[PDB]
């Protein structure tokens, strides 16, 4: 069923999270190497191509979690659902900024210029996500929800805090 | 000094799984 599908979706979102990374980690040995810019391009570009899958992998968690609230209108499977998402979309950010960072050493204005929209759009998409998320962390009775708000933020911030050091 | 254990893809996994099973 959806919850099935909900984490299933989740898992595709994490694996082409790690692409990102991978192709992230090779870019930036690479790059410190000088090597050859069609090495750099080809990681570039495999970033690129796993954030097109992720940003469709959203949205189609978004669709699917979209259907299993509304249906179940509860507020704790609202809530766990919620918190997927929110982690799906710092996965999602992650990714961006990474692909960004490689996208400047390159060069690349026009991808830099994309992602900077969508990094936009996810901090946006984020922040409606942490409004819904308090509001059910008050109607919800269960501090493992409450200790999973909990790590997720602490994740964006151990993120952000990751972010700045590679940039 | 760079790694974050908070970046692992398999902590996620853990994460979501976690999540999931509440």
């Amino acid at each position: 069923g959806s919850m099935e599908k909900l984490a299933e979706i989740m898992q595709e979102i994490i694996e082409a999270y790690q692409e990102v990374k991978d192709a992230f980690f090779k870019f930036i040995k690479a790059v410190h190497e000088g090597a050859p810019e069609e090495e750099l391009k080809k990681y570039l570009e495999k970033m690129k191509e796993a954030l097109e899958k992720m940003k469709e992998l959203l949205e189609r968690l978004e669709k699917e979690a979209k259907k299993v609230i509304e249906e179940n209108k509860d507020k704790k499977l609202e809530l766990k659902v919620l918190l997927m998402l929110r982690l799906a979309y710092l996965l999602l950010k992650v990714s961006i900024e990474l692909t960004k960072i490689a996208a400047e050493k390159l060069g690349d204005k026009e991808l830099v210029e994309e992602l900077e929209k969508e990094s936009k759009e996810v901090e946006k998409k984020i922040k409606e996500l942490e409004e819904r998320i308090k509001k059910l962390l008050e109607e919800v009775d269960d501090e493992e929800l409450k200790e999973a708000y909990k790590e997720v933020e602490e994740m964006e911030k151990e993120a952000e805090k990751f972010l700045e050091k590679m940039r | 000094s760079d790694y974050s254990k908070y970046l692992d893809s398999r902590r996620a996994q853990d994460f979501v799984q976690w999540l999931m099973n509440t």
